[PDB]
């Protein structure tokens, strides 16, 4: 899981 | 599903990207200026870390991009985020002739870089895109449209992004003859300004190499983001 | 300066004459090939397409205007990008494949076969794909093939005002491609979205090139798969 | 430097 993926669902 | 992006008006387009930019950070305010490789890259690591979440929150508001899946977002970023922040940087480099400014407290020159193994080489390709960009007369309407494009554009290998791609060249055309130039004129500075483009992807290209020879160095560490962006060029 | 004089269909008619030839591979299909092997294949080839290339530089229009110096480092900063657009340019009608040589189409199944090799072979793939939807023509494409290597190095004292005259080489360049355009019957709009997705093609372009130096540097390394002198002078400049 | 030679020749 990238930290990528959930700064973009914010 | 039909995407709001492509029903924009050219200036509700501009108006929209405008209104997505980022701010300009800072750096530390040590007044030591930077000359060993340890407290330069720990500064531009720490101050790239913080642009990107910056960065993030601009994609999700640049038109289009939120009606691609979660995972082809992940991917426009991987692929784009160094060739989004150097863009940035020889952007507002553009006024400070022969330095970067990487922030308004950290405006480094020549000499700087060449403290740093390998260093000088993307300083002056940097140099030279900023001064290129000067002697241009860069608008910020036309800057934000390039920003736009490099983030569409440099991992889309589909049809949407596609046509937004073409909305976004529309945009660019509008704006400069907005600014009265002829229609030799316009296809004329639209390449120019595209060609640009391929000397951003080439400095990323070689920033990242050069970002991975300083995460095996562990000479100062690195965010897990900025380790991961850097770990999905590979 | 003779470039700057040239109409656009002077211009396309010169490019079109100094099109290097297609050359052939030494794959043999009864012959075993190893990984090593196989790249053997390419990078002899790509070292005879290289002698070939030096030659068509000097039939674009602008480029002997250059100093040798200079003419030295377009070439330098270009070379593998052209070799590619090249590769992309005659594998539009094999979709899914990459013509390499007339006697070497290679499917992605064989693009596996070297290992690195997988992701620069999509890459290629879907850089012939765009190609082929936007139906590229031979005009466009040498067009596309002379700004690469005006383009690629420009930008890496007081005489040199060299790189002004590549930028008015190259604003005739995108001239032609608008008087190419324009000739096809597309409206400004389209004139102006298709010389966007043809530029916007070289930075792809671009970056394949960059990784495939990178591959090519590996290579070396391991000092198994044969690199020509040229080849290996070639990749130095882009180390050093 | 063989590129210099072939531009040359
Ligand atoms: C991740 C930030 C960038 C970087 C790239 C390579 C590195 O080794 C270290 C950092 C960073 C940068 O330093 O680019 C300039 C050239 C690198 C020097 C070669 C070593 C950058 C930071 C913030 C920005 O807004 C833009 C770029
Ligand atoms: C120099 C030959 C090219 C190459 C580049 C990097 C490498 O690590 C190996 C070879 C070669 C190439 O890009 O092949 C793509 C890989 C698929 C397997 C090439 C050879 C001839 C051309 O006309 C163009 C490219």
């Amino acid at each position: 899981h990238k930290i990528l993926h959930r700064l973009l669902q914010d | 599903k039909n995407s709001l992006a492509l029903s924009l008006t050219a200036d509700q387009m501009v108006s929209a990207l405008l209104d997505a930019e980022p701010p300009i950070l800072y750096s530390e305010y040590d007044p030591t200026r930077p000359f060993s490789e340890a407290s330069m890259m720990g500064l531009l690591t720490n101050l790239a870390d913080r642009e990107l979440v910056h960065m993030i929150n601009w994609a999700k508001r640049v038109p289009g991009f939120v009606d691609l899946t979660l995972h082809d977002q992940v991917h426009l970023l991987e692929c784009a985020w160094l060739e989004i922040l150097m863009i940035g940087l020889v952007w507002r480099s553009m006024e400070h002739p022969g330095k970067l400014l990487f922030a308004p407290n950290l405006l480094l020159d020549r000499n700087q870089g060449k403290c740093v193994e390998g260093m000088v080489e993307i300083f002056d390709m940097l140099l030279a895109t900023s001064s290129r960009f000067r002697m241009m007369n860069l608008q910020g309407e036309e800057f934000v449209c390039l920003k736009s494009i490099i983030l569409l554009n440099s991992g889309v290998y589909k049809d949407h992004i596609h046509r937004v791609l073409d909305k976004i060249t529309d945009t660019l055309i509008h704006l400069m003859a907005k600014a009265g130039l002829t229609l030799q004129q316009q296809h004329q500075r639209l390449a120019q300004l595209l060609l640009i483009l391929s000397h951003i992807r080439h400095m990323s290209n070689k920033g990242m190499e050069h970002l991975y020879s300083m995460k095996c160095k562990n000479v100062v560490p690195l965010s897990d983001l900025l380790l991961e962006m850097l770990d999905a060029h590979r």
